[PDB]
């Protein structure tokens, strides 16, 4: 199953078949009619929904994977084709990872490029420092994990039963 | 388990425990009929293969003890079960197709066989499971002018 | 093979050797910190078009979602070390327009205006020198997933964080970012490694000169070495020829006729052709579970050297570190992280001493009857006078009342020498 | 909050679950229940049978066996965190920067939770700063002064010495600042008298 295209390969008398690099057939040549006849398998795809919950909203996006949008709302990202999604020029955190720098969340389902944070532009100069006047005593959460559940498996009564 | 005969100090997972069943009890149903197999096997006349005869068994008891005592069958092949596992077995969808070919066409009633019987006249499925039975016919089904 | 070049270290009971020069050393060290995000169609790599194939292919079970799963944990799991290794400041800081910092030269790290990236010449460096395969590897259900962070993003958080540290030393990374100027900075750093604050004052011009040739060095050693970036082009033939053998696994009979699943369909009837593919499908399972196993370890190992890049960012370009070779060879001063294809590297510029002078040295001064210790340094003497000095650059002081302590008699200590203790109160009082 | 100990669990769980749902699979043969084999088949093809299902078994729990083994891997790499983490933070206090909480680290306090640590660390954060005019030096009598253990700091009208991370203006004396060279050669020295105890 493919498309059959015009060729420039130029094969040998004897040969009939054409091999790519990974052996798949690249080209086949035709008895009847003694031309090569280039094979190139047909348009595919991933696809991925990308959602908000279903306690919030039923709306879903779709995005191509790797595949340009005039082979298939409409945005192009270099991580493939979005469908559903409108793009927003405005600039927030990432919600739900589209990729290539492109993100979406849900407000319809909106499309944008993640913010990597707030401008701060320090002043800097050659005579001036900046000294604390005051100070926060901060209380922050560190989450370790230490150890996993311990599991046993009798491999003849798993495999075998009685 | 460790392969040695001096075990040192510690806790060792060995085996599992398991309490053996004491008695088997077989339950099958109360009911019990003679299964018409003699309509099926020990008939007169059969049917040609386009028009094959279908037969539904159902509602009985069936001793296959007997098929295998009388039997001029050259061929008893069976596919998805065991000639000799049939008598401790229950079942539904039981048919009995019966038909007439040639000598060398039974090898085509069978699974994914290739011939004309098997394209145009009777066909299996792939995940056919039952025994097919063939036996010769010449002094039933033949005649010397010719049985056409 | 040699081990090294033969030392001997001229030991003595009573001899010390003081340096009289230092050295501002920048050196490299490149961190993978991400692969290279693959998916994998579990049904289209092992059957492709047939759906024959596929329904056999369903009674092995939950084989392709475990699968996917996985590579998905490690997809997430690539975009996680980028975050964690890059996106650790929430400010996005910029260098003030005049770009005079005392006399040190950070052009070949800040970025640079001219280039549409919007790179470091450093960095463009950096990525130019990490690099129908392709085609194939996606015909046969492969895929490559793009990274969340784009390249000039993460150039941008390296330009943030370089900022930072520039005009804010290591106070931007302990809460808000405090302007100081840059020769105060390096008084700091110099301090934190026990040098007095005059040395960088007195040779600023000096340091300024040696950091700007050590950041020549570098720019010119990363262009003249093929062997620089091993690391993460290690990485990249490590995920590009694990594709490839998935890929060319493809073309193995695995024990059946042919390898063309299109060809066992075309010849054989189904219940021998559901053997052949059965034998085709368990060999291609195989083949992409042991794929995924490589990958997984592969992760792990990433993910270990991701945390590590964290850990080098956040204590040697946030703040100063006192662990020893964690920031560099040398004592070190301060950390320039620079974005690269796969990873982070690390400009660590750190202090060697150099120009090493011998000196007798004692333990303590007897004056008085009383033993005298230093406070910060080491007593020295050239020969005939005693002085003290700090103990990581050669800078002789009179011995005072001011820079030593007095603790028990002369009796105790073993190897103390007599020396005069200069009081600064005793011209006072005489006037 | 706490997704980090539940995804834990929730892998361990789910790989369980998967392990039991091949017993499920027939993997090619003609039932995945062993007695219905026995049952159905004579010896000669219920030992393929039972090969099969053996062969695809096996295979499923050493696929298991195998993420066991990372997923421990991993865990161990959290746990020697952990305990670097109770070491370095807890039993001490910790110079290095981001590893035991965002600021300067003062102490930490350990709390059990389910397959995990969570570290309560107390940092202390610098806050309202203020800008002032800052000198590497003061030049008095012809000498340079540096500070001892501060920084050089004028509000606009005066100088004064203060501790780096907290603003406490006190008078430059020549208690805590040191002597070193003359005027000459630092850049950005300033005029400013040097008060003598
Ligand atoms: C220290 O003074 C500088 C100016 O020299 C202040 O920087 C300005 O801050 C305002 C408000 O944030 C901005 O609108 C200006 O653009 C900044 N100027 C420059 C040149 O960047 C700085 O805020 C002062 N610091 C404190 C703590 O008050
Ligand atoms: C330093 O900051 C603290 C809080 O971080 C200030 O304390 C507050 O002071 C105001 C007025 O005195 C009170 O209304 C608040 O309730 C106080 N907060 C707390 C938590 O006590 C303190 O005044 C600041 N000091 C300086 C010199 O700026
Ligand atoms: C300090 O003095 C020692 C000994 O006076 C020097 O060590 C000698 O170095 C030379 C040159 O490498 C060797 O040939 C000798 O064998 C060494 N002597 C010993 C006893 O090891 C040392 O070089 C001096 N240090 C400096 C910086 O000049
Ligand atoms: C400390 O070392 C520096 C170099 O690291 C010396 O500076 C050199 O001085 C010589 C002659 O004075 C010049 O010819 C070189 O061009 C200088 N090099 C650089 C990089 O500036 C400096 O003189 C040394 N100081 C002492 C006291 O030994
Ligand atoms: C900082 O260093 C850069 C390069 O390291 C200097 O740029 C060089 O300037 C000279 C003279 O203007 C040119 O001949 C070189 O071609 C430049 N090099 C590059 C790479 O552009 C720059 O002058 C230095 N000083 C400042 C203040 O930026
Ligand atoms: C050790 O150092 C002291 C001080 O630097 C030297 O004493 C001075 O030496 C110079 C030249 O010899 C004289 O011009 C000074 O008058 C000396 N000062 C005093 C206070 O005596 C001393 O010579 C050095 N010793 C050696 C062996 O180099
Ligand atoms: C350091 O000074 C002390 C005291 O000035 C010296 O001790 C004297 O040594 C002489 C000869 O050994 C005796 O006659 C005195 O009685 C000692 N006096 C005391 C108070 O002990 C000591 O010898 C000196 N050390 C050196 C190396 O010269
Ligand atoms: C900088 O701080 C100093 C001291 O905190 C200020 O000097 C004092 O100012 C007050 C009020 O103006 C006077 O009553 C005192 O007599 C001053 N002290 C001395 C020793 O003269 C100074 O005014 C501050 N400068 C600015 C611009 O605020
Ligand atoms: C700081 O004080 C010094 C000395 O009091 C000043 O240096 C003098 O400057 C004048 C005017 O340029 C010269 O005529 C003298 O020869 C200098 N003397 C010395 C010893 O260098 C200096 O100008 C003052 N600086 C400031 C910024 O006020
Ligand atoms: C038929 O096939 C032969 C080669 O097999 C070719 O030479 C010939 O031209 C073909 N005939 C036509 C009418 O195309
Ligand atoms: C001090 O800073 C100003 C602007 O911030 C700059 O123009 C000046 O050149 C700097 N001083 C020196 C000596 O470069
Ligand atoms: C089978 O049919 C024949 C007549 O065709 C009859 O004599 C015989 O008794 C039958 N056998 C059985 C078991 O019914
Ligand atoms: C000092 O060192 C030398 C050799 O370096 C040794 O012979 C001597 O015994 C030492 N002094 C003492 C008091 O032990």
């Amino acid at each position: 199953t493919g498309v059959l295209t015009e060729s420039n390969k130029k094969f040998l008398p004897f040969q009939q078949f054409g091999r790519d690099i990974a052996d798949t057939t690249d080209a086949v040549r035709d008895p009847q009619t003694l031309e090569i006849l280039d094979i190139t398998p047909c348009s595919f795809g991933g696809v991925s929904v990308i959602t908000p919950g279903t306690n919030t909203s039923n709306q879903v996006a779709v995005l191509y994977q790797g595949v340009n949008c005039t082979e298939v709302n409409v945005f192009q990202t270099r991580a493939g084709c979005l469908i559903g999604a409108e793009y927003v020029n405005n600039s927030y955190e990432c919600d739900i990872p589209i990729g290539a720098g492109i993100c979406a969340s849900y407000q319809s389902i909106i499309a944008y490029t993640m913010s990597l944070g707030a401008e701060n532009s320090v002043a800097y100069s050659n005579n001036s420092i900046a000294i604390p006047t005051n100070f926060t005593i901060s209380v922050t959460t560190e989450i370790l994990p230490v150890s996993m559940t311990k599991t046993s498996v009798d491999c003849t009564m798993y495999i075998c039963g009685d | 388990t460790l392969k040695s005969f001096t075990v040192e100090k510690g806790i060792y997972q060995t085996s599992n425990f398991r309490v053996q069943p004491t008695e088997s009890i077989v339950r099958f149903p109360n009911i019990t009929n003679l299964c018409p197999f003699h309509e099926v096997f020990n008939a007169t006349t059969f049917a040609s293969v386009y028009a094959w005869n279908r037969k539904r068994i159902s509602n009985c008891v069936a001793d296959y003890s007997v098929i295998y005592n009388f039997a001029p069958f050259f061929a008893f092949k069976c596919y998805g079960v065991s000639p000799t596992k049939l008598n401790d077995l229950c079942f539904t969808n039981v048919y009995a197709d019966s038909f007439v070919i040639r000598g060398n066409e039974v090898s085509q009633i069978a699974p994914g066989q290739t011939g004309n019987i098997a394209d145009y006249n009777y066909k299996l499925p792939d995940d056919f499971t039952g025994c097919v039975i063939a036996w010769n016919s010449n002094k039933l089904d033949s005649k010397p002018s010719g049985n056409y | 093979m040699s081990l090294g070049a033969e030392n001997s270290v001229a030991y003595s009971n009573n001899s010390i050797a003081i340096p009289t020069n230092f050295t501002i050393s920048v050196t490299t060290e490149i961190l993978p910190v991400s692969m290279t995000k693959t998916s994998v169609d579990c049904t289209m790599y092992i059957c492709g078009d047939s759906t024959e194939c596929s329904n056999l292919l369903l009674q092995y079970g939950s084989f392709c979602t475990q699968l996917k799963r996985a590579l998905t944990g490690i997809a997430v799991e690539q975009d996680k070390n980028t975050q964690e290794v890059f996106a650790q400041v929430k400010q996005i800081y910029k260098t003030p327009p005049i770009k005079y910092f005392g006399g040190f030269n950070f052009s070949q790290i800040l970025p640079d205006p001219s280039k549409p990236s919007k790179r470091s010449p450093i960095e463009d460096l950096l990525f130019n020198k990490v690099t129908d395969l392709i085609c194939a590897q996606k015909f046969n259900g492969l895929t490559v997933l793009p990274p969340l962070l784009t390249d000039e993003m993460i150039a941008q958080y390296t330009s943030a964080l370089l900022a930072g540290t520039i005009t804010s030393g290591w106070t931007f990374g302990a809460g808000p970012a405090l302007q100081i100027p840059f020769p105060m900075q390096m008084a700091y750093r110099f301090n934190g490694i026990g040098v007095t604050q005059n040395v960088l004052y007195e040779n600023q011009k000096l340091i300024a000169n040696q950091f700007n040739s050590a950041i020549g060095k570098i720019q010119d050693s990363l262009s003249s070495t093929p062997s620089a970036l091993g690391k993460l082009q290690d990485v990249v033939n490590h995920n590009a020829q694990a594709l490839n053998t998935l890929v060319k696994q493809l073309s193995s009979k695995f024990g059946a006729i042919s390898s063309v699943l299109n060809d066992i369909l075309s010849r054989l009837d189904p219940p021998e052709a559901e053997v052949q593919i059965d034998r085709l499908i368990t060999g291609r399972l195989q083949s992409l579970q042991t794929y995924v196993t490589q990958q997984l370890i592969r992760a792990a190992e990433i993910r270990a050297s991701a945390n590590l890049a964290a850990t080098k960012m956040s204590e040697c370009v946030l703040g100063q570190s006192k662990r020893v070779d964690f920031c560099g060879k040398g004592y070190h001063l301060m950390s320039f992280p620079q974005s690269a294809p796969h990873g982070v590297v690390f400009l660590h510029v750190t202090y060697v001493p150099a120009q090493e002078k011998n000196f007798t040295t004692a333990p303590a001064i007897c004056h008085d009857g009383k033993a005298h210790f230093p406070r910060e340094g080491v007593f020295v003497s050239n020969g005939t006078h005693w002085f003290v000095t700090q103990r990581n650059f050669y800078e002789p002081q009179i011995i005072t009342t001011d820079n030593t302590f007095v603790s028990g008699n002369c009796d105790v200590v073993i190897g103390i020498v007599n020396n005069t203790v200069y009081d600064p109160l005793q011209p006072e009082l005489d006037s």
